[PDB]
């Protein structure tokens, strides 16, 4: 299957302070990466879809980009409740797979 | 709007089916593509499969083929069957469209011997 | 718009449809060809009251809402109007959920009569990609 490795698996920053997640493919996927938040006790969100294509309700401080095997989420200015895990989807082939979710923590 | 949740049993024997239900609100279930989602205690998550529109299935090679996904449109709702579960089955289940815009709230199931 | 072979080619590539769940980048630019000819705003009414959009005619009684077919079903979650833009995005974000039905490509009728069992590679042959 698609492997997707996601770095780096934790990451501590300071309110106010921008962030980028890493998310590779073990192939060549095109643009289909998307990215998912989850916080405890909660279901996941879709933050972006298709590397970088925007979603109704998101904050527009998270974006997206990438194609082929290396992708990023970034957070420009991250707020408290943007504390939560990090999980990049891969849609490309079947079986879809995500990443092994990054973390990340106010500092 | 719509609207997914999940019910189910939150504890099953090893051996045993684990089935859950997902009920859709807000929109019939022939309008979607449905699937299901676990995390599993190591914050891992797995795409199970998804029902599409024509009725097609598409499984996890990793369940070996002991899931079913099933839809009812009377009842306006799906569901998941996984047969034999072990204690590597024990984790927090997803009902969710497709497109990922929408989610239940996601309910524990504990497989064990107790 | 009207988009020239390899100039879709390209795009169709950049918008993650070279080997999209099992079919390769040929697959998508012969079936515009076939159901558009590669023109963008292309549409067509259909006896049953539907209408296809776009440059791979998607229709509004199963994909999108154009608030005007009987049984609509919108599955793409999307109005008809977003199919018909110079930007392939909408259209090639449909098309992906549509291929991922167990139909595949079968949905595209003109794919299905004129490209498959050839050689769709040779659609993007003799491009910059």
């Amino acid at each position: 299957d698609i492997v997707l490795t996601q770095s780096p698996a934790t990451l501590s920053v300071t309110p106010g302070n921008s962030v980028s997640l890493s998310c590779r493919a073990s192939q060549s996927i095109g643009n289909n990466l998307h990215w998912y938040q989850q916080k405890s006790h909660e279901s996941p969100r879709l933050l972006i879809k298709y590397a970088s294509q925007s979603i109704s309700g998101i904050p527009s401080r998270f974006s997206g980009s990438g194609s082929g095997t290396d992708f990023t989420l970034s957070i420009n200015s991250v707020e408290t409740e943007d504390f939560g895990m990090y999980f990049c989807q891969q849609s490309n082939s079947w079986p879809y797979t995500f990443g092994g979710g990054t973390k990340l923590e106010i500092k | 709007d719509v609207q997914l949740q999940e019910s189910g049993p939150s504890l099953v024997k090893p051996s045993q089916t684990l089935s859950l239900t997902c009920s859709v609100t807000g929109d019939s279930i022939t309008s979607d593509y449905w699937s299901w989602i676990r995390k599993f205690p190591g914050n891992r998550l797995e795409y199970m499969g998804y029902v599409s529109a024509s009725g097609s299935t598409y499984y996890n090679p990793s369940l070996k083929s002991r899931i079913s996904i099933t839809r009812d449109t009377s009842k306006n709702q799906y569901y998941l069957d996984l047969n034999s579960v072990t204690t590597e089955d024990t984790a927090t289940y997803y009902c969710a469209n497709w497109d990922g815009d929408y989610w239940g709230q996601g309910t524990l199931v504990t497989v064990s011997a107790a | 718009k009207v988009f020239g072979r390899c100039e879709l080619a390209a795009a169709m590539k950049r918008h993650g449809l070279d080997n999209y769940r099992g079919y390769s980048l040929g697959n998508w630019v012969c079936a515009a060809k076939f159901e558009s000819n590669f023109n963008t705003q292309a549409t067509n009414r259909n006896t049953d009251g539907s209408t296809d959009y776009g440059i791979l005619q998607i229709n509004s009684r199963w994909w999108c809402n154009d608030g005007r077919t009987p049984g609509s079903r919108n599955l793409c979650n999307i109005p008809c109007s977003a199919l018909l833009s110079s930007d392939i995005t909408a259209s090639v974000n449909c098309a992906k959920k549509i291929v991922s039905d167990g139909n595949g490509m079968n949905a595209w009728v003109a794919w299905r009569n004129r490209c498959k069992g050839t050689d769709v590679q040779a659609w993007i042959r003799g491009c910059r990609l």
